[PDB]
């Protein structure tokens, strides 16, 4: 009675691929019949394959601030390289051991194909012209307009372009004069309810202005001739030009390389963490502001005795995600879902409770070397100190 | 579908599209097989010394 | 109990190729739908393949002093010979042995396809005409102009 | 995108494209196979002499 067992392989086709992707349109106008070109990069810059999207992965309409497919629907698969979707995307043996070891694979977006739909004056309809793509238009918008990025709505970057005048092109010197005040008042929705430039509530001096190398050279020439030093008083006299980049951020927070709000300061963390709605062993339904709550990591409780010491229940790197979200605007900072479904250890009602939090310029993303699996090298801010008879 | 702040003449209306990956599903192309065997020999050995 | 092991080959299809390339426009005017014809030379002047770029490797716009893809993005792959990208660029056993020793492989650029975009006087728009390429224009410039 | 050097009638506007290769990835097309067998024999030899 003889038993056998065989396995085979090939060191040029040892694996296949399947990429679940989703498209986003964060622009200003819809793009029809979308076919992005995209590339699967292994490691640093070793490209496995470049795939223009085939017929299975075509998005017929992508309105601004919409997704294909919808956010409630599962993403689409890209598993083809042939024009007729008959050939998979493969890997050799050396690209397969490196992918199971390091788990590093990203997906770039080299370009996007898509059509333009224009109004028909005959019957009032809108018809997609399949001979005109958006690649004939975007290199003409990008050379005759100024760009302004602004993140005063839910701390996300909104990019807008405004037609400004180029003084070395005779067709471009016909457009009307664009000032920096007027460019904000028509692109994002500023106003002046008491003679001062304002967002929804905030004065314009609550923001800061960062330019590029070429733009900041031209702004200093405009400020010398106006005999001005502070830019926040001559906002209605700075002429914009073609190919200007201007960045307008909220002054209160910290920004990383991609200009995302990722850190705060020591004073803002006590402004929206003053009042407490309910106080118990389980409930923190607090009025945490939408600015800092996206940039924090979590919360940390601290036991405090009568003589005074430092005892932390959640003294671990992964026991800090205690942030649940209800449907009333108060982010439910639960206490017991990391505590074995058991109530917390309280030995005396004289002992008070102290709760803190950490931002993300002090939050680490990997375990440390020897024994720092805890809050040793994590600096915080004092937030909560009341007597333990008002909470319990 | 053109957003309402782009209907000023001086503001440009244009899309900004980018693709982001959510899962990578690699499948190891490897073939494998088993086999059984049941041999049954019956010998009739005759000797003449 | 038996251990076995088997290692096969085919001495006209021993290896494949996947070249990571990138396009550069150091010129004066933009070129649309760029499709370069390019040949992979092994050794001194021994050519393995010649590939006009397929639809995966098409550059929609290439403005002057630009790249495709841009320098913050990884290069594009060129791993097909069939018109529908279903046949890999390969090499035989003698080409694969010499490539491991001397490691001499380069990439010529024989010619470049690409269209022209003209101003439309009716509605001011700029529309790429897919009927005419730059290979009609570029020999007319090199015979009338001084470089 | 026609660069401002060539917005003059006496300067030609034309592209100069060339392609440069930044990596070559060669994959040896070779197939490997392993096999294990187990086998047990039960021989009952009989002889009449």
């Amino acid at each position: 009675r003889t038993w056998a067992e065989t396995m085979g392989l090939n060191t040029a086709d040892t694996a296949r691929l399947n990429a679940n992707i989703r498209y986003v349109n964060t622009g200003t106008a819809p793009i029809y019949n979308v076919l992005p070109t995209t590339s699967l990069v292994l490691g640093k810059n070793q490209t496995l394959a470049t795939i223009k999207a085939k017929e299975n992965q075509l998005s017929q309409i992508l309105a601004p601030n919409n997704y294909y497919p919808s956010k409630n629907l599962a993403p689409i698969a890209l598993n083809a390289q042939d024009d007729f979707s008959s050939t998979p995307i493969t890997m050799n043996y050396n690209q397969f051991l490196e992918l199971e070891k390091t788990k590093q694979l990203r997906l770039d977006t080299d370009q996007v194909y898509g059509n333009i739909a224009t109004y028909n004056f005959e019957n009032g309809r809108v018809r997609v012209d399949t001979g005109s793509n958006w690649s004939e238009v975007l290199p003409q918008i990008q050379e005759t307009t100024a760009r302004i990025i602004f993140n005063g709505k839910d701390l996300n970057l909104v990019e807008r372009r405004i037609a400004a005048v180029n003084p070395s092109d005779p067709l471009e010197t016909t457009k009307p004069d664009m000032t920096l005040k007027e460019a904000l008042k028509i692109a994002f929705g500023f106003n002046e309810p008491n003679g001062n430039l304002q967002y929804q509530g905030k004065d314009i001096t609550e923001f800061d202005f960062n330019f590029d190398q070429q733009t900041s050279q031209n702004i200093k020439n405009q400020l010398a001739e106006l005999n001005a030093t502070n830019i926040y008083t001559v906002l209605d006299k700075i002429k914009l030009n073609a190919k200007m980049n201007i960045l307008i951020r909220d002054k209160r927070f910290h920004y990383d390389r991609n200009n995302i709000a990722v850190g705060a300061d020591e004073s803002v963390v006590k402004e929206a963490h003053r009042e407490v709605i309910n106080s118990s062993t389980e409930g923190l339904l607090l009025n945490i502001d939408k600015d800092i709550r996206k940039i924090l990591s979590g919360y940390i409780v601290e036991i405090e005795d009568t003589e005074g010491l430092k005892e932390v229940i959640n003294d671990r790197y992964d026991m800090l995600n205690i942030s649940s979200l209800r449907q009333d605007g108060k982010t439910f900072i639960d206490f017991k879902k990391y505590n074995d479904k058991l109530p917390l250890y309280i030995s005396n009602p004289n002992y008070k409770v102290n709760v803190y939090a950490v931002t993300k310029e002090n939050t680490i993303i990997n375990p440390s070397e020897n024994g720092d699996t805890s809050t040793n090298g994590i600096k915080k801010i004092l937030i909560f100190s009341k007597k333990g008879y008002e909470i319990g | 579908n053109v957003s309402p702040e782009a209907r000023h003449p001086l503001v440009a209306a244009y899309p900004i599209v980018h693709v982001d990956m959510e899962n990578i599903i690699l499948s190891k192309n490897e073939d494998q097989s088993t086999q059984n065997t049941d041999s049954q020999t019956r010998t009739i050995s005759k000797n003449t010394s």
